[PDB]
């Protein structure tokens, strides 16, 4: 899981 | 072989975002039991990919002053989605500087992707094939190199390379040079799918190339061989193995190994090698899950000391621990991890060895070998080959090998001693 800021 | 450099770096949030994408935590380590926050992707036009200065697999200390240390996901993601417009990152650099240093095959100084082609071209159209000329080239030129002469020949020819060799070429030379114009990570994407076929797997190759492997060779292996066969090579290895000998394939194959730290962590280790005693020679049977997850989980450097801290506790070494403690793929997989661990030259110069000692030869275990690599540690590997056995490993390939496959193989060894 990854997040894109 | 990696340094180390932090820098600040000040971003201004655009209608685009800050551009990056982020993993780690407490709670989702990107390597085992490491909490660290890390930059995953940097998205183009984006704040980040504009300034040039963050870089994927960054390691994120702080924001804004604050510090990244062992805090959940959540609360990561939070400190930047609550940033303002200014942000400021310090940020730590991991950057690798040794290349091709101890291989044996380097880049060709004077190489011309042409020229070999047509040299080539016409070494495959003499009557009755110059293979000498055929060995020379491409055992003589980084892989890079060769797929650049691959490119050319295709563009010339408008035939690939590797099927006019198929054509040209038989016997274990055939084997030799198809493999050396494959990719590193396409050649062990390859050897990994010929060696899985369900109940007929050939766990030893499975077992060679996945516990030798590090993370960033694992992680394109695994990129490349969804590309090539359509199916991840997790699914692959769970519907051809099984049992605790298929629950440590898997867990090596993510190639989520701890990465080495800057601290010795002696606590650990110490901790780590009572977990190992525990878990095996020292109870009436064995906790196989706690070996896999110590095993596959922790730094090279780190399990290389809790193998010498460990015979503190022990009467015996890991090794004769793994013998009297497991028996079959389970017990030679172990075998060969620690191995790998504790001295990578010489696992390949003993398996070499063992390739060619006895009766005929295991071509496929050293042509593998003397292919993949080639170009990482060759000259330790023909270090540790002379010092334990007297003789080079070039001698032992000029004994039990000849001809042009005898050629090549000496080439790619690079020189005697
Ligand atoms: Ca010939
Ligand atoms: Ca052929
Ligand atoms: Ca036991
Ligand atoms: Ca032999």
């Amino acid at each position: 899981p990854s997040t894109t800021l | 072989d990696y340094l180390v450099t932090e820098e600040e770096i000040n971003l201004t949030r655009g209608p685009s975002g800050l551009g990056f994408n982020i993993v780690g935590g407490t709670d989702q380590q990107y390597v085992s039991n490491d909490s660290g926050i890390y930059v995953s992707r940097i998205k183009e036009n984006g704040a980040a990919a504009l300034d040039g200065r963050l870089q994927e697999g960054d390691k994120i200390l702080s924001v804004n002053g604050q510090d990244l240390k062992n805090l959940l996901h959540q609360d990561a993601v939070d400190l930047f989605r609550n940033a303002g417009y200014a942000v400021s990152l310090r940020v730590q650099h991991r950057l690798q500087v040794q290349g091709s240093a101890y291989g044996s095959v380097k880049a060709y100084t004077n190489f011309d992707a042409e020229r070999d082609a047509l040299n080539i071209e016409t070494a495959i159209k003499t009557k009755g094939v110059d293979e000498v000329t055929i060995v020379n080239i491409l055992t003589n030129r980084s892989n890079e190199q060769r797929q650049d002469i691959a490119f050319a020949y295709q563009r010339r020819t408008k035939k690939e390379l590797a099927s006019a060799l198929k054509s040209a070429l038989s016997g274990h030379l055939e084997t030799v040079i198809l493999g050396l114009l494959k990719t590193p990570a396409q050649y062990d994407a390859s050897e990994l799918k010929a060696s899985m076929k369900g109940l007929g797997t050939d766990e030893d190759s499975l077992i060679e190339i996945i516990c030798s492997r590090t993370n960033q060779e694992l992680q394109e292996i695994n990129r490349v061989y969804k590309e090539m066969y359509k199916t991840d090579l997790e699914k692959d290895i769970i519907s051809d193995t099984s049992g605790d000998f298929r629950k440590l394939m898997v867990a090596l194959a993510k190639g989520r190994r701890a990465e080495d730290g800057s601290v010795i962590d002696y606590e650990l280790i110490d901790q780590d090698a009572r977990d190992l005693y525990d878990a095996g020679v020292k109870r009436k049977g064995t906790d196989v899950p706690k070996w896999i997850s110590i095993m596959t989980e922790r730094s090279v450097p780190h399990l290389q000391k809790v193998f010498d801290r460990y015979k503190s506790y022990s009467p015996y070494d890991m090794l004769e621990s793994i013998r009297k403690e497991v028996k079959g793929d389970l017990e030679n997989a172990f075998l060969n991890l620690v191995q790998c661990i504790q001295n990578k030259p010489l696992y390949f110069a003993d398996r070499l060895y063992d390739s060619m000692k006895g009766k005929g030869t295991r071509d496929k275990v050293l042509i593998r070998i003397m292919v993949s690599r080639s170009e990482v540690d060759m000259l330790k590997i023909r270090s540790e080959f002379k010092r334990k056995y007297g003789k080079s490993l070039y001698y032992y390939i000029q004994q039990d090998t000849k001809g042009d496959y005898q050629k090549a193989l000496l080439y790619l060894c690079g020189g005697d001693d």
